[PDB]
């Protein structure tokens, strides 16, 4: 779930 | 989430021709979980597949990127998903290609  | 952040001035206009929420990864061509990126909009593979967009913001600096799963922006430098009315235009072009 961290973006990118 | 952050409801702005000081990288959103870089976001530039959504190409004419509009978006391609099935466009492979341009480094390995996977379809798995791509980004579109808000400033160049070249679609690269996210951080748990191959991170070739991860690569992309190590080379060029841009910092915002879209997904194309879920319709989340990441500001890579904000470390943070970002919400802001200045993304409306792209995520609904987004949605209306994808649906
Ligand atoms: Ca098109
Ligand atoms: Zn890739
Ligand atoms: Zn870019
Ligand atoms: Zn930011």
């Amino acid at each position: 779930l961290r973006g990118g | 989430p952050l409801p702005w952040c000081p990288h959103l001035v870089a976001v530039c206009p959504i190409p004419a021709a509009g978006l391609d929420v099935t466009q492979p990864c341009g480094d390995c061509g996977t379809i798995q979980e791509n980004w579109v990126c808000l400033s160049c909009y070249q679609v690269y593979c996210g951080r748990y597949i191959n991170g070739h967009m991860l690569q992309h913001h190590g080379n060029s600096g841009h910092p915002l990127v879209l997904s194309y799963i879920d319709l989340s922006a990441w500001c890579y430098y904000c470390q943070a998903y970002v919400h802001h009315q200045a993304l409306l235009d792209v995520k609904n072009i987004a949605h209306q290609n994808k649906f």
